[PDB]
RNA sequence: GCUGGGAAGGCCCGGCGGGGAAGGUGGCUCGGGGG
RNA sequence: UGGGCCACUUUUGGUAAGCAGAACUGGCGCUGCGGGAUGAACCGAACGCCGGGUUAAGGCGCCCGAUGCCGACGCUCAUCA
RNA sequence: GACGUCGCUUUUUGAUCCUUCGAUGUCGGCUCUUCCUAUCAUUGUGAAGCAGAAUUCACCAAGCGUUGGAUUGUUCACCC
RNA sequence: UACCAUCUGUGGGAUUAUGACUGAACGCCUCUAAGUCAGAAUCCCGCCCAGGCGGAACGAUACGGCAGCGCCGCGGAGCCUCGGUUGGCCUCGGAUAGCCGGUCCCCCGCCGGGGUCCGGUGCGGAGUGCCCUUCGUCCUGGGAAACGGGGCGCGGCCGGAGAGGCGGCCGCCCCCUCGCCCGUCACGCACCGCACGUUCGUGGGGAACCUGGCGCUAAACCAUUCGUAGACGACCUGCUU
């Protein structure tokens, strides 16, 4: 499983009806992923690892993206996740700042990329969910929590390195 | 695999390419360090190796086994008659090193000087300086001249005096002059530059260079021997006596 | 643009310093670096040196006289740089390495000009500021070059000229200062010409 | 040192971006690189903002954090920052940036014409000025 | 993890004025006047008070290597304010076993000549930092008074004598000939 | 009196790593380092001028020294200004880093 | 066109309101500097 | 033609081997081309002679075509990175 | 540093048979140069069951040196 | 020609291991993180050997006859040949957790340096910048100018040495009040839609002819000698006073 940016999906899903239980569960999962047939091999993947149900018996009744509620508002997101080293797999605890649930699902991925040169096959998110500012326990998230929050961009380093790339005068960082 | 006996290396590798050398007088390459704090003297000479002899003399040395008795020792000689100043040099160090910005020579330059300066004085018309010496008894001239050595002390920071030996005064087949530059230490360049066209045109002896009981560095150019093999260049051991192609190897 | 282009070496990195000026090279435009002890290398002193000692101890060894050639001045380093750089076994990167002219310090064609900047190679834009870096001109001088004393008084010689002359230039521009204050009702009519169209805020 | 600071009511100068060279408020803060970001009066909704395309101004308006859009609307028009801004110099600074980028050939030609002739009597004038400063005498 | 701001202050003293030229501290106490750059560190330097004079230091989104940086930028200055308010003074004292170790004190108390260092001929002569002054006690016996503004010039001084004054191809578990720091303290001692 | 053609290089040729075609050129104009600055100079004619030994015919004029390859510019290479174009006869190789002249002709502004 | 017959968002001081809390506003208590 | 050799997976002897011996498929041999700097076998793709367009594998500081993107988020300082 | 266990090296000997059988002169010594470091000595150090003297264990380090003989074709060896 | 005789054999820099200083991280401690120190048969350089399809300063530069050469000419007429190019920028040092500019009070043999104070800072005293700008003439006004423009016109002075090859200023006289901006008036091959036009440029290099003024009248190599040298070349020497 590759990655962009994700979307969370929501798919649902039933073994097929035999003449035995004419009326099987339907199961639901939330499905972090680049598309909606990725979010359906996912499905299939994490619903096999569960129950006994395969994709030759059984469905998707539902595949649809869940819409952010409330994307103009910071939250806090908590992220329990598990994963798997060279060495054998872990539980892991993390904690973003973001707008969206999938914005943060994208930003523990590649934090888990970066951190633990961990890969989007290796890892397996269990729980995302909405954390307030006073239960978070990341310092990380703790600074930003400050409603009189202040700080300078102290060391502003020249971008349009090539527009122009021969000048006169030399760049200031300071502004 | 492994020479299996230890043996120093034969002959100095700081020493080749060990091929005739380029020159016959022996160019200094390295002058004493200046320190303008001692007085204005010149820091080489040119003489002549007349021969060797040996002196005896009585040591002084304390805690040595010849103290207070008589040894005696090889010595050389060397012929040395005073030479003469008839230019000066000027130099500016650059960042590529250490350039010759304008040199001044004198009036009535002497014929053993232009000798020097002649590969066949015998077939010349002994032209050489002519049209400077002109310029030095000249009235427009002698402004430009001093205006190059007002330019020479302002922009100079190393002044070097060409002497030529004068060959009348040795026993010698050779009547042609040797010129050399030889460096001027010991002060401010001004004053180095008044103290050398003071002695201009001029002799300067040995006994006002060198002194009494010094150590000193001579520079030449060893005896020539010829094209010689390995045993005779660089010392290596002779291959036993039924070596089949040579033994001098 | 047909003139030469004339870059200030100090404060500049030297591979990325080399990549632009290769490459300009190559497409034409002859090209001054003046100053090239004032170049930075990232990475500390230390290890810098070191790089330069082994590549010092890479030497032919049956005839070191032949072998490769370690040039000490900060010029000639950067310079081989550039070498490395180019495609200089042919033509047309011999034509190029031709058209690139390095010095130390600021000769005297070039001290009379307006020097460039090449902003993608300079050390306060490309480095972390809690880096290390070294100078070329140490390097250079540690690793056998003789010419870091009179270059740096040169140096001072210059920036002494240059400090006149940029106060003459600075007493010009605070006299046509008041030469406008003085006939500006006879431009007024001039003036707001050129105000319309962008010039002069 | 640092006269300026990412706060809340803070006005930043979207420089580049899909909405470059806008006017903006800074409203909250996500995460060291991001700032929630809303110009009610400059016609840019609210969005997430990198830092590195904002570039802080002098103006800081007057709200609390996460507010609403009437709030940070009636905030700007109150103190109205479309008035301060544009009559700042940096705004007529980039006026006249644009003009000159709009400025048309009959027009270049004009510039040239009077530029030529406003040169004209500068320099005729700092001659004289500087001929007529060189009048000194004293011991 | 980048913390926010990390920050602390320094308080000066009435008698003492000082000047930042940037990242550049000058100190203008009573026993004269220091100068430190501190143009290889990222913080920013501000005076606060007009009575009071408080001097707080700050490094706006550093990492761990350099929120160190804060604290020892503010035990430098506080250093500097001790040395021009009060003044360093290292008192080091000889120890010998058998051979007395003969100290003289040559120009100005500016040269340190040790002679009789475990019964050898070498005259061992330690050249002190600019600004720092050595002498010979006169409340006890065998002990070097050396004072100054600078902590760090007065103690790479007495470092710097002590590593001469240095034993070798022996016990230095026995053979504890030399000169040893005894304390560090001030002058005027308020 | 004045110019009234843009100054481009000839860089080189179309080209992978070992393999060069000839057909293409690769030009790089002054003034324009992205695809949509390069879209004006779209479908203009190029040049090179160039000098030789002997006389050739000029239109409208007495014979002279200079020769013309002519050519015109065919679209963008790559993200930085660097047009390719396509000349009558290939360019020769010894006119890389050299000047072309992009004429302003036929004309959309 | 579809979607949660999109999600959010804008305006209508949204209005009768009902609650709740801190990244706690005003008001107060305490600590610092400016008339 | 009846000397074969190499690679994924399976597999025998051997401490192992660019060792010896099998199974299956593909290759090389008999095969050039793009990439892997370089290379019988790898990766892409198989070839009449050309123009235009687009790609694969692979790349895009400079050699060297292409990031001269105001690319995104982190991690890392190595006196053998 | 026992029982165990992880390595490196190609100065040992094997294992293999890819190159060479229309030929790559096959042991040892002599001679001569250069390299390596896994340092015996010397320079600068740290440790000790380092009091001194002597020695041992480590580190930076290959700049410099590392011999004369008896016996044996010997490489190795052994002795003066 | 011999350790088989005799003589000579050298100085610094950055630092390694290590030992430390100040000092956080971690309200303590800590050679370390930032910042300092000492430090070696190592390394690099010096000293010494060679001296680049690398430079420099200076000397002399061709006849007693027609005989060459150099300089001052835009001084002229032309020939070949190599082609590039198609306005210029005549300059602070730099900092980047900061800069730039200008003034009132102290100090430097009435300019430069500080301390106030005032501006600007996504650089506008701006390289995304600045300066030049060309169709040409003719009648006719208006302001800009008038203390001016132009003489490869003369003479003199000053500055520039790192590769100065340059730049700046005064005095003599000689032509114009034209040239810069806004206007009036008409004319020029207006070559009938079409490419290499437009500069640098009187470009660089090489032979040759005419034309005047100022000047100059040499060396190298061979041959011959020498023997400080040498396989041969090379090298060191001498040759009517
Ligand atoms: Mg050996
Ligand atoms: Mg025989
Ligand atoms: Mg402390
Ligand atoms: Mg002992
Ligand atoms: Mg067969
Ligand atoms: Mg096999
Ligand atoms: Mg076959
Ligand atoms: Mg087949
Ligand atoms: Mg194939
Ligand atoms: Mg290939
Ligand atoms: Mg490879
Ligand atoms: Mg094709
Ligand atoms: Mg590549
Ligand atoms: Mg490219
Ligand atoms: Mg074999
Ligand atoms: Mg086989
Ligand atoms: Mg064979
Ligand atoms: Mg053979
Ligand atoms: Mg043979
Ligand atoms: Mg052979
Ligand atoms: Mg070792
Ligand atoms: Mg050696
Ligand atoms: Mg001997
Ligand atoms: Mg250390
Ligand atoms: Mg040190
Ligand atoms: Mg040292």
């Amino acid at each position: 499983k590759a990655s962009g940016t994700l979307r969370e999906y929501k798919v649902v899903g039933r073994c097929l009806p035999t003449p035995k239980c004419h009326t099987p569960p339907l199961y639901r999962m939330r499905i972090f992923a680049p598309n909606h047939v990725v979010a359906k091999s996912r499905f299939w993947y994490f619903v096999s690892q569960l129950k006994k149900m395969k994709k030759s018996s059984g469905e998707i009744v539902y595949c649809g993206q869940v819409f952010e509620k409330s994307p103009l508002r910071v939250k806090n997101f908590g992220i329990w996740l598990r994963y798997d080293s060279r060495s054998g797999t872990h539980n892991m605890y993390r904690e973003y700042r973001d707008l969206t649930t999938a914005g943060a699902v994208t930003q523990c991925y590649r934090d888990m990329g970066a951190r633990h040169r961990a890969r989007a096959h290796s890892i397996q998110i269990m729980k995302v969910e909405e954390i307030a500012a006073s239960k978070c326990r990341r310092p990380a998230v703790k600074q930003f929590h400050d409603s009189k929050i202040k700080f300078p961009l102290p060391h502003r380093v020249l971008r349009r390195q090539h527009k122009p790339r021969f000048t006169t005068k030399r760049p200031n960082t300071f502004f | 695999s492994h020479r299996k006996f230890s043996a120093p290396r034969h002959g100095s590798l700081g020493f080749l390419p060990r091929k005739r050398s380029s020159r016959h007088r022996g160019k200094v390459k390295s002058f004493p360090k200046d320190d303008p704090s001692k007085p204005v003297h010149l820091t080489a000479f040119l003489g002549y190796k007349a021969g060797m002899t040996h002196i005896v003399r009585e040591v002084d040395r304390p805690g040595s086994k010849v103290n207070k008795k008589e040894v005696v020792e090889a010595v050389t000689i060397v012929e040395t008659p005073p030479m003469v100043v008839v230019g000066i040099v000027g130099y500016v160090e650059t960042p590529r090193g250490l350039r010759t910005f304008k040199t001044v020579f004198a009036e009535h330059i002497s014929d053993e000087c232009k000798r020097r300066f002649y590969k066949n004085w015998h077939k010349s018309k002994k032209k050489a300086f002519t049209k400077y010496c002109k310029k030095w008894q000249d009235e427009d001239g002698k402004k430009q001249l001093e205006k190059d050595f007002s330019s020479m002390k302002k922009y100079c920071q190393v002044i070097r005096v060409i002497a030529h030996t004068q060959m009348r005064l040795l026993p010698l087949r050779q009547k042609k002059a040797h010129l050399m530059e030889i460096q001027v230490n010991g002060g401010t360049v001004a004053e180095k530059l008044d103290w050398a066209r003071e002695r201009l045109e001029q002799q300067v002896p040995v006994n006002q260079v060198f002194g009494q009981d010094e150590m000193i560095d001579v520079i030449g150019v060893t005896k020539g021997k010829g094209y010689k093999g390995v045993t005779s260049r660089w010392h290596t051991k002779k291959l036993p006596r039924k070596t089949h192609r040579g033994l001098r190897k | 643009e047909v003139q030469v282009l004339v870059l200030d070496g100090r404060g500049h990195l030297l591979g990325r310093l080399a990549a632009i000026v290769a490459k300009q090279v190559l497409l034409g435009r002859k090209v001054v670096v003046v100053r090239c002890e004032g170049i930075n290398i990232s990475g500390n002193f230390y290890r810098n040196k070191l790089k330069y000692l082994a590549f010092l101890r890479k030497r032919m060894n049956t005839n070191p006289s032949r072998g490769p050639y370690h040039f000490r001045a900060p010029s000639r380093i950067f310079w081989r740089t550039v070498r490395g750089m180019l495609p200089h076994k042919t033509k047309r990167g011999q034509a190029a390495l031709d058209r690139l002219k390095v010095f130390d310090g600021i000769p005297p064609p070039y001290d009379k000009k307006k020097r460039m900047v090449v902003p993608a190679a300079l050390k306060v834009v490309r480095l972390k500021p809690t880096r290390k870096f070294a100078y070329l001109g140490r390097l250079a001088h540690e690793v056998g070059w003789k010419y870091q004393a009179v270059t740096a008084t040169l140096e001072e010689k210059r920036k002494e000229k240059a400090k006149i002359h940029y106060r003459k230039k600075k007493q010009l521009m605070r006299l046509r200062k008041q030469a406008e204050k003085n006939v500006e009702k006879k431009i007024d009519k001039y003036t707001e010409v050129l105000k319309t169209h962008g010039l002069l805020v | 040192v640092f006269r300026r600071f990412v706060e809340v009511g803070r006005v930043a100068y979207v420089s580049f971006g899909p909405h470059a060279g806008k006017l903006v408020a800074i409203v909250d803060v996500i995460d060291q690189n991001r700032a929630l970001v809303d110009g009610p009066c400059t016609q840019v909704r609210r969005q997430a903002m990198p830092f590195k395309c904002m570039q802080l101004t002098d103006f800081i308006l007057k709200f609390p954090h996460s507010a609403h859009q009437k709030y940070v609307r009636q905030a700007w028009q109150k103190a109205d920052i479309n008035t301060k801004w544009a009559a700042t110099r940096w705004a007529k600074k980039i006026e006249a940036r644009e003009r000159k980028a709009k400025m048309t050939d009959f027009d270049r030609f004009k510039v040239m014409k009077a530029k030529k002739m406003r040169n004209r009597i500068i320099k005729n004038e700092v001659k004289k000025l500087q001929k007529a400063a060189l009048l000194k005498a004293s011991p | 993890m980048k913390t926010i701001l990390s920050n602390q202050t320094v308080d000066i003293p009435e008698n003492v004025d000082i000047t930042l030229k940037g990242r550049t501290v000058i100190v203008k106490g009573p026993r004269g006047t220091l100068r430190r750059d501190f143009n290889h560190i990222n913080v920013e330097l501000s005076l606060l008070g007009k009575k009071k004079k408080r001097l707080r230091v700050d490094k706006w989104w550093g990492n761990r290597k350099e929120l160190a940086t804060v604290r020892t930028i503010c035990s430098h200055v506080q250093n500097m304010i001790k040395g021009v308010t009060l003044g360093f003074r290292y008192k080091m004292r000889s120890v010998y076993a058998h051979f007395p170790i003969n100290v003289v004190i040559q120009e100005n108390g500016s040269l340190v000549e040790i002679r009789n260092f475990l019964g050898e001929k070498y005259i061992r002569r330690v050249r002190m930092r600019p600004g720092v002054a050595c002498s010979v006690s006169q409340a006890q016996k065998d002990e070097l008074i050396l004072e100054g503004n600078d902590i760090e010039l007065v103690s790479n001084s007495a470092a710097l004598i002590q590593q001469a004054t240095t034993v070798k191809n022996k016990d230095i578990r026995k053979f504890l000939d030399g000169i040893y720091v005894s304390e560090k303290g001030t002058v005027q001692q308020a | 009196s004045g110019r009234l053609w843009s100054k481009a290089i000839f860089a080189g040729y179309k080209r992978g790593l070992r393999n060069q075609r000839e057909h293409t050129a690769l030009l790089k104009i002054e003034g324009v380092y992205a695809r949509d600055e390069t879209e004006f100079y779209l479908g203009k004619r190029c040049a090179y001028v160039y000098k030789a030994k002997n006389n050739t015919v000029t239109p409208g004029g007495k014979p002279n020294k200079t020769r013309v390859i002519w050519g015109k510019v065919t679209r963008a290479h790559g993200n930085s200004g660097m047009v390719r174009a396509k000349f009558r006869s290939n360019l020769p190789a010894k006119a890389i880093g050299h000047r072309i002249r992009v004429m302003l002709y036929p004309s959309r502004i």
